[PDB]
RNA sequence: CCUCCGCAUAAGCCUGCGUCAGAUACUGACAAUUAACAGCCCAAUAUCUACAAUCAACCAACAAGUCAUUAUUACCCUCACUGUCAACCCAACACAGGCAUGCUCAUAAGGAAAGGUUAAAAAAAGUAAAAGGAACUCGGCAAAUCUUACCCCGCCUGUUUACCAAAAACAUCACCUCUAGCAUCACCAGUAUUAGAGGCACCGCCUUCCUUAAAUAGGGAUGGCUCCACGAGGGUUCAGCUGUCUCUUACUUUUAACCAGUGAAAUUGACCUGCCCGUGAGAGGCGGGCAUAACACAGCAAGACGAGAGACCCUAUGGAGCUUUAAUUUAUUAAUGCAAACAACCUGCAUUAAAAAUUUCGGUUGGGGCGACCUCGGAGCAGAACCCAACCUCCGAGCAGUACAUGCUAAGACUUCACCAGUCAAAGCGAACCUUUGAUCCA
RNA sequence: GCUAAACCUAGCCCCAAACCCCACCUUACUACCAGACAACCUUAGCCAAACCAUUUACCCAAAUAAAGUAUAGGCGAUAGAAAUUGAAAUGGCGCAAUAGAUAUAGUACCGCAAGGGAAAGACAAGCAUAAUAUAGCAAGGACUAACCCCUAUACCUUCUGCAAUGAAUUAACUAGAAAUAACUUUGCAAGGAGAGCCAAAGCUAAGACCCCCGAAACCAGACGAGCUACCUAAGAACAGCUAAAAGAGCACACCCGUCUAUGUAGCAAAAUAGUGGGAAGAUUUAUAGGUAGAGGCGACAAACCUACCGAGCCUGGUGAUAGCUGGUUGUCCAAGAUAGAAUCUUAGUUCAACUUUAAAUUUGCCCACAGAACCCAAAUCCCCUU
């Protein structure tokens, strides 16, 4: 097929981007995942998710005044279109996050813990043992990754030598150098559990769709089964 | 089901 | 239901060679004496009503040019006059329509 | 309502059996090769 | 007198009812659609652009909705080219079908249901119907009317077997289970309130009588439950309505029949093609009787094992599909292990899986289940050479005991009806001094 | 007397020899701007093995011979060398328009496509002249005489045998291809043969003998998503009333297809009329693009993927295979019959038995006695005679 990704764009813009749909087809045009297709037309708005990426010619931490919450399409979690010196950029909205709030984004690992205000961003070693966080990087300056969703909290478990013990909405433990950064609450969007579809309608609105013959294998989808053990054999099916 | 078969046109369209 | 079997060409002819089928000799055929042309006793000559209709047609195209559009029919009697006719006592007072040819035999 | 398979559109036609996609891969050169062969008046469509 | 028709665009087609001349909207010749409509574009490099639409003003949201421009640098010439017709396209056809959009909502546009006649049957559609009003029928199907009530199933709106099934089936919100801690081609420019897969079913809670006169019909005395609403779902019912029926009739149109023109198809061994009884297991044709001038036309559907298709059963060391604890593999992927190259990556060799791939379907017993049997020997079972009652009945053998010449050789014979195989054996030599199966290949 | 009937070269087959202006890859046949993607990679399977699973000949670089030998091989079906040896050089006991090329042409036409692919040019049948006469496989025996009389259960093939199969009819076309031995007739003869091979009368040569059509399939490589299924991009449509931001109600357009009727070679290879469901949505729909066959797609109906999808279509392997069905064409004569065993075998085959031909030789069949068991019938066997 003749099939070129839509994520081309080179250089970061805070205009929305038109995407194209995939329905769930690879760049071969095969279907790859299922379920998907159709939907209302929408548009990507790219997100910072190095919440400490200091201008141009620029270093330190900076501050940054929250311009408006929205809600994106692309998303659990609503954006924040937030300003500092001469740009703007589109971030992951804590849960009270407000317009006209300020953000701090700081590299600086303190000797003491620094205070907690939901909405900024400190590296993790700067942070009190037991903060809510999110937008969690797995390297430093990699860019967030991890507790992206809405309303994902995860909690700053331990901090020994330059390692952070980080618990992921999975509780699951995750081992990050203390230098990698993340921002302090929960993400906004908490209710996002408690939507209630209501319709088929309103999933085909999201873009799913009902789809069968998932699995393209001979006979279709099949449970594992024990294979009995030469011994075992006499007693599987032992009649009644 | 068989689909019918159509015999070629030149048969038909023969003119003196 | 298909035939069971060919019919024959003598059992064909039997069928479609019958009186029933064959042309009925008409004995209704004579000789207008007027004009000596075949006519059948009960219907009009063929060459006699030809000439009735194309005297007529000629006379309805004068009709029509005198009337000279749809709607126009007169509320008076008409009279057909030939070369060398003139309106009589009885012919006043009803349309008059002219025909460049002499009066005909057959007419009156 | 079966027979009507056929909804023309020259588009479709000419980017589904036309000279430039006949050649644009090996198995199509042979199709016009083939053609070409057998004397075809009309190689591609 | 008739039409959701017409006119345009698109798409498609490609000169396909313009003129003339020859033929019976055909052939040939001649002509024609004129750009303003439409198509055919942009000089780039950068950098810019959060703020829907819905009369966009209030109100109303969620499904969150392309609108791409500006600064500098280049730039001077100017209207070319192409479509433009038609009664049209896709359906083999001058096909009652398919066919996007803008306008006209009955036309200002576009058309003609009747070739002529007659007024049979049967057939189709329609209209009307006394009295009755479901008595019809599987069923109120259809028609005419307009209502009532309740069960079963599915929560609902949707989807499906294009062309016999629209459903109780599939989906679906809701819920549950399982898997996954993550970037530059899907998932996803996402990140556990996420994504993928499976199940389940919205939700919510608790843990003999009646009906009719007659009623095989109907209704009522983690699961268990709860039917709000909805349904061309499946049952039942009141009332009404009706040609469904008692029980059919009349008329109109189509069809029909006759006249004229044009003119198929399945089918067909040949036919000079009767009835009864018999035969055969079923007769127009055979036997015995009977009948019997010859042909049209219109009907009918008893026969012509009517025609054309199809169903049921059986078979084939015929296919194909499916499933597996059928057999054979693991080439390929995925894991490991060992070597190889010095962790990644990669090669080779193994092992385990996944996914697959290839292939097969013995015989007898109305079929199937569960069986049993399949070779050999002995007896029934064949009275008297042999052979045979297969199928079948009973019994026992895959030997045991003995000897270790119970060796070697060799005339002549028998024989399980072929062959293979299996038996007996004189003479001779040598020691001593017999009573139950299986080939070839291969090891 | 109509329809017809006939014709002979247009060409073709097999050998030999010889080695054979302009436009056009973009939507081809389009005068005129930033390239870069540029190719290489065991065939498989049908089939034979009477299944099938290892296996099962296939442009080779001198014919013959070695030799179907050595070898290989579920050592079986079958496959199969080499050393060595050393062949010389413009025609038709071909077709003559259903033949010979498919060919007047790869045209017309058919298909979306890949592909498929023609026809034809120079008193047969059917009818008419001239319908028909009781009764019957249509005739035969006849007869003065057509009929009347008497006799007479169509043909082919498959069944044990009549039922069943095929056949409108004419013309043309349409189906027994070969070795191991034998036999016969020549030649020469302990040798034959124009190297090789055979030879204890052989050797050399000739003559005689081994059909046609048909699956469902399998695999390879192409072609197909202008239908349909799903998706992508960018569009469009949805009156009126009720209701009020609705997978809301009624109901147009539009989409569908519940029920009935008509139609059933039809208007239609799925339509028409009425009725009915949806009709601001999980809607309908135009345009362009995408996913391709063991694959796609699927709100799963094994549904749909160009009218025939439990697995598309085309071409090729391919003249697949068929123990099954059907067919298998001059005349005449002669001989000619039921039968055991084994078999993944009972729809087949091989051996036996029977059968046919040729040949050699001498007994063969029938049978009178005599003879063939104890346990406790009819007949049969055997053979001097005849
Ligand atoms: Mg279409
Ligand atoms: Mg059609
Ligand atoms: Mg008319
Ligand atoms: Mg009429
Ligand atoms: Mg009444
Ligand atoms: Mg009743
Ligand atoms: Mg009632
Ligand atoms: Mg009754
Ligand atoms: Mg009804
Ligand atoms: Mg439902
Ligand atoms: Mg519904
Ligand atoms: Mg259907
Ligand atoms: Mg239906
Ligand atoms: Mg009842
Ligand atoms: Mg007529
Ligand atoms: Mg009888
Ligand atoms: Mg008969
Ligand atoms: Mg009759
Ligand atoms: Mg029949
Ligand atoms: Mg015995
Ligand atoms: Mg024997
Ligand atoms: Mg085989
Ligand atoms: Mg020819
Ligand atoms: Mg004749
Ligand atoms: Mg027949
Ligand atoms: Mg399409
Ligand atoms: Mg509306
Ligand atoms: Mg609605
Ligand atoms: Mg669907
Ligand atoms: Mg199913
Ligand atoms: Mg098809
Ligand atoms: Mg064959
Ligand atoms: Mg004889
Ligand atoms: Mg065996
Ligand atoms: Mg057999
Ligand atoms: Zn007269």
């Amino acid at each position: 097929a003749n099939f070129v990704s839509w994520k081309s764009r080179t250089k970061y813009t805070i205009t929305p981007v038109k995407m194209r749909k995939s329905g769930g087809r690879d760049h071969t045009g095969r279907i790859r995942v299922h379920g998907i297709g159709g939907g209302h037309k929408q548009r990507y708005r790219m997100i910072d998710f190095l919440r400490f990426r200091p201008e141009e010619t620029k270093s330190g931490p900076f501050e940054e005044k929250v311009i408006q919450v929205r809600y994106d399409p692309c998303r659990s979690a609503d954006i924040a279109l937030v300003a500092g010196g001469s740009r703007k950029r589109w971030i992951i909205a804590t849960e009270n996050m407000q317009a006209g709030d300020t953000i701090l984004n700081s590299n600086h690992i303190g000797r003491m813990a620094v205070a907690a205000r939901e909405g900024d961003a400190h590296p993790l070693g700067a942070l009190p043992v037991g903060t809510l966080i999110n937008n969690v990087e797995s390297e430093p300056g990699r860019g967030a990754q991890y507790i992206r969703a809405a309303g994902t909290c995860g909690v700053l478990l331990r901090k020994v030598n330059g390692t952070a013990i980080i618990q992921l909405p999975s509780k699951r433990q995750m081992q990050v150098l203390e230098t990698c950064v993340a921002t302090v609450g929960r993400v906004s969007n908490v209710d996002h559990n408690k939507r209630v579809i209501g319709k088929a309608g309103r999933n085909r609105w999201l873009g799913k769709r009902p789809n069968s013959g998932r699995w393209h294998r001979k006979g279709g989808w099949a449970g594992r089964k024990i294979r009995p053990l030469p011994p075992m054999k006499s007693y599987v099916k032992l009649p009644s | 089901f068989t689909p019918p078969i159509y015999q070629p046109k030149f048969k038909t369209e023969k003119e003196f | 239901a298909a035939p069971k079997n060919r019919r024959t060409i003598e059992v064909n002819r039997c069928r479609r060679r019958n009186p029933q089928k064959l042309i009925k000799v008409k004995n209704n055929i004579d000789v207008c004496p007027e004009c000596g042309h075949l006519k059948q006793k009960h219907v009009l000559c063929a060459y006699c009503y030809e000439k009735v209709c194309k005297e007529t047609a000629e006379i309805r195209r004068q009709i029509g040019k005198q009337e000279g559009g749809p709607f126009k029919a007169p509320t008076i009697e008409t009279v057909v006059l030939y070369t060398g006719e003139t309106p009589s006592e009885q012919d006043q007072g009803k349309r008059i329509i002219e025909r460049d040819r002499k009066r005909p035999s057959w007419f009156t | 309502a079966r027979g009507n398979e056929y909804q023309p559109s020259n588009i479709k036609r000419k980017n589904k059996h036309g000279w430039v996609r006949r050649l644009s891969t090996p198995a199509g050169v042979q199709v016009i090769l083939r053609r070409m062969l057998k004397g075809r008046k009309s190689l591609s469509h």
